[PDB]
């Protein structure tokens, strides 16, 4: 009107709260990828 | 998936003439003020021999004692389960030279156990020590180092009382009212001697002493009376 | 009936649940053995945190390149001081010396006397601009905006007495300035 | 902290002047008092960082206080020493559009705070520098007199904000974060938890903001309006009186203390009936911070003194007033 | 909290005597340390003139008769002593302590504006 | 406002000189609509491109090659 | 009181032999009928008599070498003043203030 | 409350089109702002250019011409005065009571009475011989109960909350947040 | 006599505050030394003294809650002054302040009256 | 152009936002430097009190040459709202030599760039070398 004031129906919420979902595959998957590429590279110098 | 308001052009309150209410801004306190007088009271009737005198000011409760009365007090105000002020904030002082000491210790107690303050008020002159509480409140180490400092006060029973803000070898006490605001000497970089070097003071501009068109006038009344009315005399009725 | 009679208060009591459980031992932990040591052995975390840093790898930077370009500024901003004019000409002070008397730091020295024409005016005024801590009280305490400051901040100077500015140095900025001036007059007038 | 530290003078000269802050007044300060709360912790916490080795969260977080520093800029005119807050209310009242920035920077801010927590919170080089440095104990830390974080985080639920409200904190509803540990890692939590409480209160005094005076309607201790001074003959009087002569303050004394940033600062003024306060004592929360710092940093490593002083948020204009 | 080194507890005497042996034994502890003040300070002087001015300076109070007064002068002597021993000063202090330097006529000082 | 693409653009719409010399003392390839110049010289110069970011949307272009006040 | 206790205030020496101080209570002004600030005992020191106040060559300001030029202590009390003063070993000399002599006024005096 | 809140409705710079597809692709967390504002919303009318023409506010009872006398809202002099009570006092309150509660006879025999504590009156003696009923109603309270020292924030109260409810860390980490209750 | 009761443990469980663990014995302990206070009260301050009776006010109440409320949270809602624990260093805490309370005498008159001008700032008394 | 961080008070706080991304002062070659064998700008950005003279004057003379001061602020400039005080220097030219004082409390961050380069226009028109060939 004649001063900074918020509008008639308020301001939309905003985010506050902590946001970290968390990424990536299960501990195992991972371990069994390591165990896959090891045996595959032990595999490939077993072979040459 | 909207695109964004413009906020600057969504609708706003329209207001006509706006009201206020005017109301005496130390009514709120009106139900601190009794339990302060009272809890006041109470220390001052546990230990007449300390306390010899309590105030009350809006939501600020102080206790006056003697220098010899200080460490009874803290003590008893850090250990009383009715009042536990474990924690110290401050230590200070004020100069005041009319009186006779001009020195006036304050202390403030916390009590983040029932959610109070209290201050303590003790005197002291610049030649009398006042006691040390240290042994009591460990964060005192330096607030008692500070007040030395600037007001010279002895603080007997102080582990390390020494300079915390001055220079090493400051000659006086700043806050003491008889120190000049620029002190006495300055320093500046000699180049015969390769170091810097004190000499005494002189401003290029001297300090411009506006204080002196002060007001002629009193400007504040003589106050109002918020005493609860359990904590004045009676006064006797005339008699038929 | 209050909780004097125990010594105790309102704030004193802890709110439930205070007291803390019984800490987990090693054979309450969900995790099994090998989950919590492939996260360790293979620095989940670590590399989660590279992955973040990386993301802002591909993202617009904030940099400005000044002096080609310049940050914000508003109309109330504090800069180099400077004395007006009024449009006819006539110096805008009347010598009064309030803003000699607000100033924190003492930064304005004012000599004042009638004018040769019976005028209310100044003919020595100094900002010792090394002193003055720009903090707009002199502007406020005007009453005939003479003196305010403009939103000049790049005028750093070789010597120590380049920054002792004289009524004609004043003065030279409020014509220098006089459009910039307006320009957060008109702006900011309705707030003061 | 520049807006919190002009508040705690403030409230304790108003509270000897027995007048108080109109709403709107109260609402600014409150706004103003978690900018200033959110622009001190992206100093503190983020230089803290810095120390123990983290360079890039420093860098992230200081363009959101140059954002921040904008809002300072366009309500007093100045980044950073704003005399905004003043006895009696603000200087100025806001201006037009300033809400509508402040609220633009908070839908985005929460953002700024988890890729803030990403790199930190559950770095195990973070917690291996922190996790058990810097151990304080509730019975110490109330015996030092420690306060603010580095009292919350030794267990103690204490906070000034709540044990005397000022300046429209009462309206607003927000939580406090309590440590357990009183170690370097729960400060570090506390902290980034204050963040979000304050983004919580932000935008509140975003909505709840009233229309009125930001200053007392009382001309014998406020400047009048200009255009109010070059029109009506009290107003002048009252405007030179007030640049030159100032205004008197009833006689007495007062301890007034805020939730400062950095914990507990007050003011112990003195007043003696004239234009000048008599004595003005600063109880500077970090003054009372450094004295522990040989109480706690007995039994610790070079490197790790470096996070105890961070954790402590000693800036030095505090300690040495 | 731990005191610093060669800090000393601040108690108020009330003995007259007690404090003289007070007194005398800080002079030696300024004399012991005078050689180490010269080498830690670089100072310009032979040790001889660091012990020469110590004396002169307890002196200058020797003859304080009232009690209160007596107190705070030892306590600010042993500050004195404290900060010196443990290099807190600044060469800078030291050597302007003992670099340190009879009056004009009345008509010289009338002649350059006296005081 | 990074991308080479945006460095692109605005080398074309400038010419060799004009960005020549952007490239010596502006560090930035940058093209914008011409608003006015000023009494020692400047031009300057406002920004329409959707991506530049937000307080980089006017700028200057001094008189002087080697150098910039 | 009685005690030298200028020997710990630190002050330099010149206060005490070179300088002269003054208890004096501020007088009333002719401009203005009020009447508050001749209620509280004021000290102040003497000027030099050369170097109280000299002209600065490059900006004209008031140069000065006199630290005590812009000091001015208060009190309440007349003993305070002097107590204070023999305290410090202050070399002062007192102004006793005038004091009004009492005339009735009468509105009906202008004809009687 | 505080949930996480879609990337587009933020007031930030946000891709469009393939790169929108191939930031969310990528991003470990899609909804996370740039942080680089809205060039078209943030600041647009700055603060020199602006539309609102400011207003003097003014609320009626202390800006109005009528009903508005100054010495109704001139507060800075009502201010409390500054009253200390001394040992005599209290004994002169404790013996004699309170003005609401009063324990003084009328007339010329209680101005003898009030005399009586109209100079020095040492508290220690009075406690000594008084009615301990006294004590009990005027110096202690509820039967003789200490005088807790009082509260500056009545509704100064907390409570324990959880992370579905405060929404910070989970309950590993080792801080709690506490709510008003 | 020798009785000896443990104040505050040095190992166990924690109690949400740094440095205050769990005691191992909370009611029997806190039964001890409330009537050891009530006991050495009487040995040595007087019974004129207000602050025997605000002791004996509340370290009685104290001590009847406990009895009567074998569940600790029961004790602390009802006591309301913080943690079990912590009520032991209040009991210990008010045991010592009655060693020195007797020796202060402070229940006499008051030593050291101020001055006439002291209570006194810029003229007015306080 | 590598400073040396010597920032002081609140004057530093505006030192450490020109190093910010907004301003990024290391786009320009600007490296604050903690060391003054590093270093050959000293910037003083902050109160210079009587007990920190004597330290910055030996902070200054380990310094190898070529060397540049700055002086940032009012306080460093001469003294600012502290002048009339009992502990601070009225400015720090009375204890090394400044060759550029920047106006402001605190400058703006564009200000103190401008005192930079400023001060950077000034190296660029040194004769070091051609002084041998002519004035010697
Ligand atoms: C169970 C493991 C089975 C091993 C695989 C054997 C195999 O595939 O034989 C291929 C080759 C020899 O076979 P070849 O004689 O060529 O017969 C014709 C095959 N078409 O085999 C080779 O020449 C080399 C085979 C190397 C096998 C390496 C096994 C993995 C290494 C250890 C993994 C550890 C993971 C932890
Ligand atoms: C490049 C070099 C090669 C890199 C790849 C290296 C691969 C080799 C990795 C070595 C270990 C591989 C085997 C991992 C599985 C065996 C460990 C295991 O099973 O867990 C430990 C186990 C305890 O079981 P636990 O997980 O704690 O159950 C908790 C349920 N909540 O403990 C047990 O009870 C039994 C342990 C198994 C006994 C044999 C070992
Ligand atoms: C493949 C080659 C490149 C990556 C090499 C390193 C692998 C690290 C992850 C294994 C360790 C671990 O512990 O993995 C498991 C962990 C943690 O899972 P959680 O917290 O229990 O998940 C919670 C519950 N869920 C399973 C339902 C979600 O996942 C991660 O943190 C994944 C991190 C992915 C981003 C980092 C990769 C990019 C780095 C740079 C590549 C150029
Ligand atoms: C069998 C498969 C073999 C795989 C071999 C790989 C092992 C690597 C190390 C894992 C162990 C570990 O990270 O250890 C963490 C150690 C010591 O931790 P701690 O003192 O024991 O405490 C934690 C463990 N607790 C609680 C069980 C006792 O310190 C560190 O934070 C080291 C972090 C180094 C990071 C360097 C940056 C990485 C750059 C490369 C990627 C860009
Ligand atoms: C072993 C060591 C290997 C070499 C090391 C490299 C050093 C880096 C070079 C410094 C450059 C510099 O400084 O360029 C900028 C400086 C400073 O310009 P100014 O201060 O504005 O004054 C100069 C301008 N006036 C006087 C007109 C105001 O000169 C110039 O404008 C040079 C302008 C002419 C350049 C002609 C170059 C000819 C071609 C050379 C290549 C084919
Ligand atoms: S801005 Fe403030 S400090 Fe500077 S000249 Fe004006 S009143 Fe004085
Ligand atoms: S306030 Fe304005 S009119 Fe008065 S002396 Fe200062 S510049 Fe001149
Ligand atoms: S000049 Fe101003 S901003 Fe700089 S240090 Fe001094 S007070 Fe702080």
């Amino acid at each position: 009107a004649t001063q900074d004031l918020p509008p008639i129906s308020g301001y939309a919420p905003i985010q506050w709260k902590r946001n970290l979902p968390s990424r990536g595959f299960r501990p195992v998957i991972w371990f069994l990828g390591l165990c896959t590429a090891t045996g595959y590279g032990f595999y490939q110098i077993s072979l040459a | 998936e909207e695109p964004l308001p413009v906020l600057r052009d969504l609708p706003r309150p329209e207001y006509g003439e706006l009201h206020a209410p005017v109301y005496n801004p130390a009514e709120k306190y009106k139900e601190q003020i009794e339990e302060l007088h009272k809890f006041g009271r109470y220390i001052m009737g546990c230990l007449p021999k300390f306390v010899q005198q309590f105030s009350v000011w809006k939501d600020e409760l102080v206790i006056y004692v003697a220098p010899s009365a200080l460490t009874q007090v803290a003590t008893f105000l850090k250990d009383h389960t009715s009042a536990q002020f474990k924690a110290c904030m401050d230590v200070t002082a004020a100069d005041y030279p009319t009186r006779t000491n001009r020195f006036d210790v304050v202390y403030n107690l916390l009590s983040v156990r029932h959610n109070s303050r209290i201050r303590i008020k003790t005197y002291a002159s610049e030649v009398s020590p006042v006691p040390s509480v240290v042994p009591l409140f460990q964060g005192a180490n330096w607030f008692e180092r500070e007040t030395y400092d600037l007001f010279g006060i002895f603080f007997e029973g102080h582990p390390d009382l020494r300079r915390i803000m001055t220079d090493y070898g400051f000659q006086g006490h700043p806050l003491r009212k008889d120190f000049p605001t620029t002190g006495y000497t300055e320093v500046r970089y000699d180049a015969e001697k390769r170091r810097v070097v004190y000499e005494p003071l002189e401003l290029t501009q001297a300090w411009r002493n506006f204080t002196v068109g002060s007001s002629v006038w009193e400007q504040v009344g003589d106050g109002k009376d918020f005493t609860p009315e359990s904590f004045k005399l009676p006064t006797p009725a005339p008699d038929p | 009936p209050t909780l004097a009679l125990t010594s105790g208060s309102i704030q004193g009591t802890h709110p439930e649940g205070f007291r803390l459980p019984r800490p987990k031992t090693w054979e309450e932990s969900s995790e099994s053995a090998l989950s919590k040591a492939t996260k360790w052995y293979l620095l989940s975390e670590i590399f989660r945190g590279l992955y973040i840093t990386l993301e802002m790898y591909f993202r617009a930077p904030y940099t400005i390149y000044y002096p080609f370009e310049k940050g914000p500024v508003s109309p109330r901003f504090r800069g180099e001081h400077a004395l007006r004019r009024y449009p006819s000409g006539e110096e805008r002070c009347i010598a009064c010396k309030l803003c000699e008397a607000v100033c924190p730091a003492q930064a304005i020295t004012i000599e004042a006397e009638e004018r040769i024409d019976g005028s209310r005016r100044t003919y020595k005024y100094d900002i010792d601009m090394t002193k003055c801590i720009y903090c707009g009280y002199c502007q406020e305490s005007c009453p005939v905006d003479a003196i305010v400051e403009t939103p000049n901040v790049e005028y750093a100077t070789e010597t120590r007495e380049e920054l002792l500015y004289n009524k004609e140095k004043l003065l030279a900025n409020g014509d220098k300035w006089e459009q910039e001036i307006q320009y957060a007059l008109d702006a900011d007038a309705p707030y003061r | 902290s520049m807006m919190t530290n002009e508040q705690v003078f403030s409230l304790a000269v108003e509270k000897l002047l027995n007048l108080e802050v109109p709403e709107r007044g109260q609402y600014i300060r409150t706004l103003f008092g978690e900018i200033t709360r959110v622009l001190n912790h992206l100093m503190s916490v983020l230089s803290h960082a810095m120390d123990v080795g983290a360079l890039t969260p420093f860098l992230w977080g200081f363009e959101e206080r140059e954002k921040l520093m904008e809002f300072y800029e366009r309500v007093s005119g100045a980044r950073l020493h704003s005399a905004y807050v003043r006895p009696g209310g603000v200087s100025q009242d806001l201006p037009a559009g300033l809400l509508d920035d402040i609220y633009m920077w908070a839908t985005q801010f929460g953002d700024r705070l988890d890729e803030t927590e990403e790199l930190l919170t559950d770095s195990r080089i973070w917690k291996q520098r922190t996790i058990g440095i810097g151990e304080v104990t509730a019975e110490d830390a109330l015996n030092y007199g420690l306060s603010g974080v580095m009292l919350r985080g030794s267990g103690v639920p204490f906070d000034i904000r709540k044990s005397q409200p000022y300046d429209a904190y009462d309206k607003v509803d927000f939580d406090i974060a309590v440590g357990t540990k009183g170690d370097c890692y729960d400060r570090y939590l506390i902290r980034m938890t204050e963040f979000r409480q304050s983004l919580r209160i932000i935008e509140q005094c975003c909505n709840q903001m009233p229309p009125g005076p930001v200053k007392v309607e009382d001309f014998k201790v406020a400047p009048p309006p200009r255009a109010l001074m070059k029109e009506d003959m009290e107003a002048l009087i009252h405007h030179f009186l007030l640049y030159t002569k100032g205004y008197a303050v009833p006689a007495g004394e007062t301890y007034t203390a805020i939730e400062a940033p950095k914990g507990e600062m007050a003011v112990y003024v003195v007043s003696d009936g004239s234009e000048r306060p008599y004595r003005c004592k600063i109880r500077a929360p970090g003054f009372a911070h450094l004295g522990a710092f040989d109480h706690i940093a007995r039994g610790h490593f070079l490197p790790d003194a470096v996070a105890i002083i961070g954790t402590m948020d000693l800036v030095f204009g505090e300690v040495d007033r | 909290t731990n005191p610093t080194a060669f800090a000393q507890t601040t108690r108020y005497v009330k003995d007259s005597t007690e404090m003289r042996t007070l007194v005398l034994n800080l002079y030696r502890r300024y004399l012991r340390h005078s050689r180490g003040f010269v080498n830690n300070y670089n100072l310009d002087i032979p040790a001889s003139q660091v012990r020469t001015k110590i004396r002169q300076e307890f002196e200058r109070q020797r003859f304080v008769k009232d009690l209160p007064l007596k107190n705070v002068l030892y306590m600010k002597a042993q500050m004195e002593f404290q900060e010196l021993v443990n290099f807190w000063k600044q060469q800078c202090h030291v050597m302007q302590y003992f670099e340190s330097i009879k009056g004009d006529s009345f008509v010289q000082k009338f002649l350059k504006g006296a005081q | 406002s990074s991308s080479i693409q945006r460095t692109l653009r605005n080398l074309w719409k400038n010419g060799f000189k004009k960005s020549f010399k952007q490239l010596q003392g502006y560090n930035d390839i940058k093209s914008g609509r011409l608003v006015g110049t000023d009494s020692f010289g400047n031009k300057f110069y406002e920004v329409d491109d959707p991506v530049e970011i937000h307080m980089r949307t006017r700028f200057v272009e001094y008189t002087g090659f080697w150098r910039q006040d | 009181t009685d005690l030298a206790k200028e020997l710990v205030s630190g002050a330099p020496k010149e206060l005490i032999t070179e300088r002269v101080a003054r208890i004096y209570q501020e007088a009333k002004a002719a401009t203005q009928s009020g009447q508050h600030n001749t209620e509280t005992w004021k000290i102040d020191w003497d000027i030099l008599n050369k170097g109280n106040r000299w002209e600065n060559d490059l900006m004209g300001y008031q140069s000065s070498s006199d630290y005590m030029q812009g000091t001015i202590l208060k009190f309440d009390t007349r003993e305070g003043a002097i107590r204070f003063a023999k305290g410090q070993g202050w070399d002062y000399y007192i102004q006793e203030p005038k004091v009004r002599r009492f005339v009735k006024k009468d509105y009906s005096a202008n004809f009687y | 409350s505080g949930g996480p809140v879609p990337v587009f409705k933020k007031y930030t710079t946000g891709s469009k089109g393939i790169w929108e597809k191939i930031r969310q692709l990528l991003t470990l967390v899609p909804n996370r702002s740039t942080g680089n504002p809205l060039v078209k919303n943030y600041r647009v009318p700055p603060p020199g250019s602006q539309t609102l023409k400011y207003k003097d506010p003014v609320t009626i009872p202390a800006g109005d011409i009528v009903k508005n006398q100054y010495y109704d809202r001139d507060h800075r002099r009502n201010y409390p005065r500054l009253v200390a009570f001394d040992q005599t006092k209290v004994s002169g309150l404790l013996t004699l009571g309170s003005a609401q509660n009063p324990r003084i006879s009328v007339g010329e025999k209680g101005q003898k009475e009030l005399a009586v504590f109209d100079q020095s009156v040492s508290l220690s003696s009075t406690l000594a011989t008084i009615d301990p009923k006294v004590v009990k109603s005027e110096l202690l309270a509820e039967g003789g109960s200490p005088v807790v020292a009082p509260s500056l924030n009545k509704k100064m109260k907390f409570r324990l909350t959880e992370e579905s409810e405060h929404g910070m860390y989970p309950e590993d980490y080792p801080i709690r947040i506490f709510a008003q209750n | 006599q020798a009785q000896e009761i443990l104040i505050k443990a040095n190992k166990g469980n924690p109690t949400g505050l740094t440095g205050l663990f769990q005691h191992p014995s909370p009611r029997p302990t806190l039964i001890t030394l409330y009537k050891a206070t009530l006991k050495n009260l009487e040995e040595k301050i007087p019974k004129e003294s207000v602050y025997r009776t605000a002791v004996e006010a509340f370290t009685k109440e104290r001590l009847s809650i406990v009895e009567n409320n074998e569940i600790i949270e029961d004790i602390e809602k009802k006591i309301g002054s913080g943690l079990v624990e912590e009520l032991i260093v209040q009991a210990n805490e008010e045991y010592d302040l009655i060693d020195k309370m007797a020796e202060w005498k402070a229940w006499e008159e008051l030593e050291e009256k101020p001055l006439d001008d002291q209570w006194t700032y810029f003229g007015k008394k306080l | 152009f590598w400073p040396m961080t010597f920032g002081l008070a609140c004057c530093a706080v505006e030192m450490m936002h020109v190093s910010a991304p907004r301003y990024d002062q290391d786009r320009l070659g600007i490296i604050f430097r903690a060391s003054p064998r590093q270093s050959d700008i000293m910037i003083v950005a902050g109160t210079v009190t009587n007990k920190m003279a004597p330290a910055l004057r030996q902070v200054y003379d380990q310094m190898p040459y070529p060397r540049w001061v700055i002086s940032m602020g009012s306080c460093a400039n001469g003294g600012g709202y502290y002048h009339y005080s009992y502990s601070v220097v009225r400015g720090v030219d009375r204890i090394v030599p400044v060759d550029i004082y920047v106006p402001g409390c605190p400058p703006t961050s564009e200000a103190l760039m401008y005192g930079v380069f400023q001060l950077q226009k000034k190296m660029m028109d040194g004769q070091t070398h051609r002084m041998w060939y002519r004035s010697y």
